[PDB]
RNA sequence: UGGCCCUCGAGUGCAAAGGCAGAAGGGAGCUUGACUGCAAGACCCACCCGUCGAGCAGGGACGAAAGUCGGCCUUAGUGA
RNA sequence: UAUUCUGGUGUCCUAGGCGUAGAGGAACCACACCAAUCCAUCCCGAACUUGGUGGUUAAACUCUACUGCGGUGACGAUACUGUAGGGGAGGUCCUGCGGAAAAAUAGCUCGACGCCAGGAU
């Protein structure tokens, strides 16, 4: 990645789901508040 | 019309009749498109008198 | 259209080789760089002859310098020196540099600089 | 009436007609055929009339192929027009045939009806011809 | 009702491990065995994922372009490329060099991370979801899926979004056949049909 | 509409042939595009005029596989009969 | 936007012709050789014109260097 | 001095190309994996760059084989023609001496030759 031109990619993103679930992912934010996601979704 | 004969001239040439071996005022001639580029053309070009590549501007 | 690294670099080598031509008075200095080895050659194209060739596969640099995986700038400098001496000992001074498809930079550049400090003219 | 749908230049060299046509020689579609014996220029009108005649006389017999076609333009200057001021107007279209060339092919009759039919066809042609049978 | 996302929610997890190490630990032995290949390197790998926004009206107003660029950025952690139209096109009112769409390519690790945030975050948080089409393969084992609107990702803050803007996503893979690519995607947690 | 305009034949084409003799500077070929390509001992011009750098016999060759190139070689004229 | 197959069928300011595919076609970086002084020899030729040019010196541009550069892929764009 | 093999590097050419099947990992060539101060992407360490790992012949390249495609290609004869004539109202035909295709088939083709380094005999 070239410097200063990219939005900072924060490597540590903790996924906090309202089932008091905490995982790790990555994305520009440090934490992601999630009520609806892959596991615990209407289908399967 | 929109395309023109323009005269390039040495900026460092002194018309006064200089004391060196070869006296005279270098001018080149060339064409410019007066619409596209309104900037007075500047060009580094050789001057037979000064013997060095000088800078030649334009004339009105 | 070749996107294999191999064929690509070959393409570049040929393109470069359009302009730079080995002559009796100006032999071509030919650089080959592979993953584990640095190999350099000197060619007169009229006579179709290699005059001098230095490589990492010779005992000189083997006993001098060892490296782990990729040839280092150090390695290259050593080679440039070896070919400088080898060629200066056959009466070959004035040569032309064939960068063989690799951008002039890194160990290629360093090779060149080595062979320049040591009396070879290019 | 047969004719090309397009060309760039309108007007074209008279050309010259020499030799034998080697390629149109064979009879590859039907059974009986009418073969050109002499080097000539066939207008599309003539081919029309020949085909028409052979078709009407065969009638109850089936099939007629026309192995030629008028693709080369031909030009004419009007009456009381002094020579000069440009090449004239293309009036009609010709097909160039050389000796040996097959013109008409025919199938679906006894040899007699075919002979009669092909004779009446040959009557509307500018050229001498021949009756030939498939090999 | 076959669930491969019980493999993706299974325990409290880490990123790099999830994608890159579920690939090397789990995915590869599986594919090795079920297709029976005669060397390791014949395993299908994810090569690159390019995301492409298609908006031609944005060439009229460059602020929309800048906005959409920063949006795609915050989504993907990458400041995009603005793709120019090659030819003069009448019916769409475009001349040469006009900035048409917006495109990014995600390679290496960022490819895996964005793939994760796709399957396990935005795809469920989408509008009424059923499963993605198994038939969207190109025949050489490269997959493509559309996104009608970008409210899917949390980085995109829905109230600050001016207008809904669409995105396309192309997964590119060393797979030569669709079966292998399909097993790869679904094994990695993808919601099919 | 109305025709009758045309141009003087430009005098193009091979000036010296195969196994003939050429001075230095002597023009071998005046061509429009390059129907021939410069070989050895031979310069090419702005209009793709091909000219000699050396006294000697001019020889045409197969550039390969399709095109053609011209080059000049020095001869030896000892055999005075 | 992604990919497989055909391989020169696109392009080249503008006619047509001849050229040109790791290119003479598309892009990027730095520029002003779109120089002064010249020139062996050639082509074309009624004359007048017209065209090609190795090589030499000066002072430069690009390039790590070898080297390339006296406008433009060529042929129209002119007036004693 | 030979020979064999790998990698580099060229010249000649009938331009040796695609396909199918097979061989190569000690060495050599390659990819594979990992990390990014020299440099690098109009976005992306993909490419190009510097530094490591030690995995694999999968791709690549390499070497052997084969007419399925592709490429090449006769002898003869014919068309055409140079010169000397002849026939026809003409379009155009014919003869003698000399030159001689194209196409098509029969065959041919899975290149030739050289220098350098490095092993092996
Ligand atoms: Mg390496
Ligand atoms: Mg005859
Ligand atoms: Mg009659
Ligand atoms: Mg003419
Ligand atoms: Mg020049
Ligand atoms: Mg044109
Ligand atoms: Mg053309
Ligand atoms: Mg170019
Ligand atoms: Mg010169
Ligand atoms: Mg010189
Ligand atoms: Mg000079
Ligand atoms: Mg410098
Ligand atoms: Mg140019
Ligand atoms: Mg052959
Ligand atoms: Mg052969
Ligand atoms: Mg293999
Ligand atoms: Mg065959
Ligand atoms: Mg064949
Ligand atoms: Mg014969
Ligand atoms: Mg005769
Ligand atoms: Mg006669
Ligand atoms: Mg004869
Ligand atoms: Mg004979
Ligand atoms: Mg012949
Ligand atoms: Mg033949
Ligand atoms: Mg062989
Ligand atoms: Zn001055």
């Amino acid at each position: 990645r070239k410097s200063d031109i990219h939005p900072e990619f924060r490597e540590d993103a903790k996924v906090y789901c309202n089932g008091e679930l905490v995982m790790t992912t990555g994305g520009t934010q440090k934490d992601y508040t999630v009520e609806v996601w892959s596991g615990n979704h209407p289908f399967y | 019309d929109v395309r023109v004969k323009v005269i390039l001239e040495c900026t460092g040439c002194v018309r006064k009749s200089v004391n060196k071996g070869s006296r005279g005022v270098s001018r080149y001639i060339t064409q410019k498109n007066r619409h596209n580029t309104p900037s007075r053309l500047e060009l580094r070009k050789f001057c037979p008198y000064c013997y060095k590549h000088t800078i030649h501007g334009e004339i009105k | 259209k070749a996107h294999t690294r191999r064929e690509d670099r070959t393409a570049r080598h040929v393109r470069i080789r359009k302009k730079v031509e080995g002559t009796p008075e100006r032999p071509r200095l030919c650089v080959f760089r592979s993953n584990k080895h640095l190999y350099v050659q000197v060619i007169d194209d009229t006579k179709m002859h290699t005059l001098a060739a230095a490589s990492t596969m010779q005992k000189a640099i083997s006993e001098n310098i060892d490296y782990s995986a990729g040839p280092t700038v150090e390695v290259a400098q050593k080679i440039g020196e070896m070919i400088a001496k080898s060629c200066l000992e056959k009466g070959i001074t004035k040569v032309a540099f064939d960068r063989g498809g690799y951008p002039y930079h890194g160990r290629v550049k360093a090779l060149a600089d080595a062979a320049r400090e040591h009396g070879l003219v290019f | 009436m047969l004719s090309p749908k397009r060309t760039r230049f309108r007007k074209q060299h008279r050309g010259r007609m020499k030799g034998i046509s080697y390629r149109g020689n064979r009879i590859c579609f039907g059974r009986y055929a009418l073969q050109a014996l002499e080097p000539a220029w066939i207008t599309s009108r003539q081919i029309e009339a020949g085909r028409r005649a052979m078709t009407r006389n065969a009638r109850r017999g089936g099939k007629i192929w026309v192995r030629i076609f008028p693709d080369k333009p031909v030009t004419v200057r009007p009456a009381e027009t002094r020579m000069g001021s440009g090449k004239g107007s293309p009036e009609y279209w010709v097909a160039v045939v050389k000796p040996g060339r097959i013109l008409y092919e025919i199938s679906g009759v006894a040899e007699n009806i075919a002979r009669r039919a092909v004779a009446i066809a040959a009557s509307k042609m500018p050229i001498r011809t021949q009756f030939i049978i498939s090999g | 009702a076959a669930g491969t996302a019980v493999f993706v929610d299974k325990a409290e997890a880490e990123t790099i491990n999830r994608l890159k190490t579920n690939y090397i630990e789990k995915m590869v032995p599986l594919l090795k065995e079920e297709f029976s290949y005669s060397n390791i390197l014949e395993v299908p790998k994810v090569v690159k994922i390019v995301v492409n926004c298609g908006i031609g009206d944005a060439s009229q107003n460059a602020k929309g372009l800048d906005a959409a660029i920063n949006e795609l950025a915050l989504i993907t952690g990458q400041r995009p490329v603005k793709t120019k139209a090659k030819t003069s096109i009448a019916g769409f009112k475009v001349r040469e060099g006009m900035t048409l769409g917006i495109a990014v390519t995600l390679r290496g690790n960022l490819m895996y991370s964005f793939l994760d945030r796709l399957i396990n975050l935005a795809l469920p948080r989408t509008r009424d979801f059923q499963g993605v089409n198994p038939n969207s393969f190109d025949g050489h084992g490269n997959y493509s899926v559309g996104f009608r609107e970008q409210s899917v990702f949390p980085e995109i803050k829905p109230e600050i979004v001016g207008k809904a803007r669409g995105m396309d996503v192309c997964i590119t893979t060393t797979a030569k056949t669709d079966k292998e690519a399909y097993k790869l995607l679904s094994l990695m947690g993808m919601p099919f049909r | 509409t109305k025709n009758g305009r045309d141009s003087k034949g430009q005098r193009l084409g091979v000036k010296i042939y195969g196994d003939q003799v050429a001075k230095p500077g002597a023009i071998i070929i005046r061509q429009r595009g390059t129907k021939f390509h410069p070989g050895k001992n031979v310069g090419i011009g702005k209009d793709h005029t091909i000219f000699a750098l050396i006294d000697g016999l001019v020889k045409f060759e197969k550039y390969g596989p399709d095109k053609k190139k011209v080059s000049v070689y020095p001869r030896e004229i000892q055999p005075e009969n």
